């Protein structure tokens, strides 16, 4: 065939730390369906937001919002435990159906997005250009976010372990650790990946006993 | 591989 | 929009050395139309073949053939001098119209290629991946072809000169030249760049009298 | 820039 219908830009959702995670690659032929399992960013999280995006940028905020919806009633559990199945389906008429289902609870929610939605031809071509021109920075952002997310999770973990050991932790230990937590929390607000990792390392360095515990 | 989702609001 | 009607793969023609040259880029919205001027591979070439291809490979042979036609009546001229304007027009119905026109002779030829031609969806996906996996080999193939074409050109111009000169060329020389020509010809069939340039050198080394004569 | 076309056959 010399011609075909495609979705002209990547389609996905916003994941932890404000990054776009693609479900349907740009220029995929339609109709099409793609499903992927996601989980929860933090412990005891009972709801997620599915923010549907179109575009090629790594920063979710830089892409075109097509819609959103929440999925609630998730049983509070450890981060990473819930299995939230996210399905993007584009029919032959270019109508996009997005659903999210929590496998445990069977709770589900969905949205329908009209074919005429999103970016027009000139906006599409600018999007592609802007993505190319910003490829290095978008990659750095992506890497930054992966590190922030790791550091974020290190905070929570460490904090839960310090409470979990209570008495059995030397005060000088606890102190070193509390201070390293603060430094890390501060670094996380920054945009310097190495700085965050360095604070992770300093924290690891003073957590050895707590790690024994 | 396993990506995570923010809470609402 | 979430839906665009596009050409799923690049469309173009074969050029000298078995290369794919693109006229319409993959994922171009239809309808669309593009034109580009080409010329002749060899001196005094009277005709060209327009071999219409679909695909992402730099090697013409690895792309899908959609059709072919000839344009003849090209007037005598050094290679590279005629102007053959090739136009690809895809209409809203997905029918591809390809024409070539010789700006000098005014001669033109056309074909029409139906919407259902070329590769199917599975094949399209395979093609894109194939191209991606071979991106570097194709870059190397392009380099190769540049040398190959220089070589073909030297071969052709030497042959012409020998003939033109016929009798005035010492038999010593014409024997060395025929041998060098053959060697060069062989080399061309390989993908060793150096070997090609080396055979060209060897031909040049035995062509000095020819050059004097011809000149 | 300017690409060249083969002769027929």
């Amino acid at each position: 065939v010399l011609l075909l219908d495609v979705t002209p830009l990547s389609l996905g959702i916003e994941t932890m730390g404000g990054v776009m995670t693609t479900l349907i690659a740009k220029n995929t032929t339609i109709p099409t369906k793609h499903s992927q399992v996601f989980s929860t960013a933090e412990d005891n999280q009972s709801a997620v937001t599915i923010h549907v995006l179109q575009g090629e940028r790594k920063r979710a905020a830089d892409n075109k919002s097509l819609g959103q919806f929440n999925l609630d009633g998730i049983n509070p559990a450890p981060r990473g435990m819930p299995q939230i199945e996210v399905t993007f389906d584009i029919d032959a008429d270019g109508i996009l159906h997005v659903s999210a289902k929590d496998k445990n609870s069977g709770k589900e929610q969905k949205i329908t997005i009209k074919a005429s939605s999103g970016l027009n031809e000139d906006e599409i071509q600018k999007m592609v250009r802007d993505a190319e021109a910003n490829a290095e920075a978008d990659r750095k952002f992506e890497e930054l976010v992966q590190t922030r997310n790791q550091g974020d999770h290190l905070l929570h973990s460490t904090r839960k372990q310090v409470e979990e050991a209570g008495d059995k932790l030397p005060a000088d230990d606890k102190t070193a650790i509390e201070s390293a937590l603060t430094a890390l929390e501060t670094a996380l607000k920054g945009e310097d990946k190495a700085a965050i990792e360095a604070k992770m390392q300093e924290l690891a360095q003073v957590s050895q006993k707590l790690m024994e515990i | 591989k396993l990506y995570a989702l923010p809470r609402p609001t």
